[PDB]
């Protein structure tokens, strides 16, 4: 995360961290769906470009974290992975159109003050949320900047963008299973979500019923925090179907 | 830069 | 779950953090 704060305790406990084995590393940001389900980013787990094409026994999910590097002891709650699920139709070649995945855990994990699952919208949250100018948040352990690493996790704050100005930002193909969000350079305000980031939510909190809602997942960007551009999410509602059908046929 | 953790972690 | 989405640190002890109103501020309708 460029520019953005430190989180407070608690602030959002369905923030995963990926953790690869073998070297230990930050892999990308996650969310907590159910005691059994997180979501994430399929770039995370498969991306060719990169050589990136990670199987269950290959990382580790930490849930209630805070700190990036420590082992948080009676707080955080390490849990391995039964199966990994990626969308069918997921576009790794071109534009990563549907850039989302489900990992089943092996056992349930135990909620608690710092780990508690997040909503999924549905149609009427979407229509009544996803509106340009209204603002979600952004969390993560990843890169501080463009060209260090945070201490502890990140928080932003940012207003979704029209999507001509969406579209008008890049030369990549924009499709409706995505949205883009950030400040314009008029707006004065700063911040994105950078290489780390990935896979973790943009959340909004709904005014209606006061609970939390994951309405995108990190997903891409050109560079961080660059003035003109700004950070593409997947569109979880618009790829609730296929979340359903994964949770509904192996959970 | 990051802690080890358990070994029960695998 | 019918407790998604509510923090048991902010939410289910009617505590705020510090930028949430920034985001209630921008739901303008
Ligand atoms: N909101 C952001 N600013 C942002 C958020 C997350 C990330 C990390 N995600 C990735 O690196 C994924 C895998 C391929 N990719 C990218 O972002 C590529 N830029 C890579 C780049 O610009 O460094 C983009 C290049 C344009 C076509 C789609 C893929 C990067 C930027
Ligand atoms: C990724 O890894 C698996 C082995 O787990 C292999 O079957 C697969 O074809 C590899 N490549 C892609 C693009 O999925
Ligand atoms: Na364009
Ligand atoms: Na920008």
């Amino acid at each position: 995360i460029v520019e953005g704060s430190d989180a407070e305790i608690g602030m959002s406990p369905w923030q995963v961290m990926l953790f690869r084995k073998s070297p230990q590393e930050l892999l990308c940001g996650a969310s907590l769906i159910s005691d059994r389900w997180v979501l994430t980013a399929a770039h995370c787990l498969l991306y060719p470009p990169w050589d990136k094409n990670f199987t269950e026994n290959d990382l580790l999910v930490r849930i209630g974290k805070h700190s990036r590097t420590r082992y948080e002891r009676n707080i955080e709650k390490i849990s391995m992975l039964e199966k990994i699920y990626i969308h069918p139709r997921y576009n790794w070649r071109e534009n990563l159109d549907r850039d989302i995945a489900l990992m089943k855990l092996k056992k349930p994990v135990a909620f608690s003050d710092y780990i508690h699952p997040v909503c999924l919208p549905d149609r009427e949250t979407a229509a009544s949320l996803l509106q340009a100018g209204y603002k979600g948040r952004v969390t993560g352990w990843g890169n501080l900047k463009e060209t260090g690493q945070p201490s502890v996790l990140q928080v932003v704050n940012l207003p979704i963008v029209e999507r001509p100005v969406c579209k008008d930002s890049t030369r990549i193909r924009i499709t409706d299973n995505m949205f883009c969000a950030g400040y314009k350079p008029d707006e004065g305000k700063r911040g994105d979500a950078c290489e780390g980031d990935s896979g973790g939510p943009f959340v909004m909190k709904s005014p209606f019923n006061n609970r939390w809602y994951q309405m995108g997942i990190v997903s891409w960007g050109e560079g961080c925090d660059r003035d003109g551009k700004y950070g593409f999410y997947t569109h979880v509602f618009r790829l609730k179907k296929w979340i359903q059908k994964v949770i509904d046929q192996f959970g | 830069d990051f802690e080890e953790i358990p070994g029960e972690y695998l | 779950e019918a407790d998604c989405g509510l923090r048991p640190l902010f939410e289910k002890k009617s505590l705020e953090d510090k930028t949430e109103r920034e985001l209630l501020e921008s739901y303008i309708d």
